[PDB]
């Protein structure tokens, strides 16, 4: 259960981010889960042999993958398409 | 908040407004093009008339 | 069946009738010779901003328990979930029109290809045996004027 | 805007016999960086591109914000959680994106 929040937090930064900064479209057509490995890199090795504090080698977790199953859309926003 | 709220009604005013301004000059012109071929059908109609009447 | 000490797994009984020493070991049996069936859809997104209801159907089996197991937590529910990513991506580079008709037959092979490559680090014994794609009917919302469009060219006639 | 501070502890003297309620002092100190920070920065910034360069200074002003308290606290990872914007105002953001809808 611990283990289970800690990783969300971090994930949630990070997808945060990199959506931020890109544009609907390009988060549609990714087909090589580049902003996943991304993610999954950034959650294996942070930033600052060293082992980043924010980084999930700090703790005895390995992120082995990241997917994301289905992005839906707003009710709204899907109402208008 | 209403500040904020009026702001982003502004841009939805102007996509929808700018929809509408496309969408009537696109009929204005298909109304020239329906009248100014209806009107080439009455003129080439009315050559055949004076011929005829010509005719007879 | 699976003989397994207390907590050590012992070896591996094949089909008849065996003993094992009781309250000592205990046996697990699992069944690797047996289609199964995992039905995965969802209101997926398009390339070009469109929705598609698509549904799908994957057909698998599993392999020696010890990976089946041992590998992840609830194998059956984490492979739906990597089929729901799987689908969504593949359906995601692909067009509405495209998915309609002719993505039919490579959205399955893709899901299908990705699906595997997704499941390839967890090491878990299921095995894909086939993914037949079943629909990828447009909206209800929009379904309306689709039929229309159909009945048109009746009028049209 | 919400945000998710993870951190660690250290050796007890400081964290023990520094400050009465470090966890609690800590939070407080963490408003005011947290309020200093997003005054600074504008929100369409903030919700889209000021979202790295926050997590950076923010976690860098907190340090410096319990450098002289010199508490045992230390900080493992600063994790932005969301920005969504006010309930009220949702309303008209999505209609902004209807709009463009409405008009093709």
């Amino acid at each position: 259960s611990q283990a289970e929040v800690l990783l969300k937090r971090k994930f949630s930064d990070r997808l945060r981010s990199e959506i931020g900064r890109l544009d609907v479209k390009d988060i549609v057509t990714d087909s090589r889960g580049r902003l996943t490995l991304e993610v999954r890199d950034a959650l294996n090795s942070g930033s600052a042999p060293v082992i980043n504090p924010n980084s999930m080698a700090a703790l005895g977790i390995e992120v082995v993958d990241v997917r994301i199953k289905q992005i839906n859309l707003p009710t709204e926003v899907s109402e208008a398409i | 908040y209403n500040r904020m709220r009026a702001e982003r009604e502004a841009v939805a005013r102007r996509h929808r407004s700018q929809g509408q301004e496309e969408a009537e000059k696109l009929r204005a012109t298909a109304d020239y093009e329906v009248t100014r071929t209806l009107a080439e059908a009455e003129r080439q109609g009315r050559i055949m008339r004076g011929e005829g009447d010509a005719e007879a | 069946g699976v003989v397994t000490r207390f907590g050590k797994f012992s070896h591996l009984v094949e089909p008849g009738l065996n003993w094992k020493p009781t309250f000592i070991d205990e046996v697990k049996p699992v069944n690797v010779e047996a289609v199964r069936e995992l039905a995965a859809s969802g209101v997926m997104l398009t390339s070009d901003e469109n929705v598609v209801r698509v549904e799908m159907n994957v057909q698998y089996r599993v392999t020696n328990p010890e990976k089946y197991l041992y590998s992840v937590t609830s194998p059956d529910d984490s492979l739906r979930q990597a089929t729901d990513s799987a689908l969504r991506g593949v359906i995601g580079k692909y067009t509405m029109d495209r998915i309609l008709t002719e993505g039919r037959t490579v959205i399955r092979s893709d899901t299908q290809r990705e699906l595997e490559e997704t499941i390839r680090p967890y090491d878990m014994g299921i095995t894909l045996l086939d993914v037949n794609f079943q629909a990828a009917r447009p909206p209800e919302e929009v379904k309306a004027a689709f039929d229309d469009a159909i009945a048109a060219r009746e009028n049209e006639q």
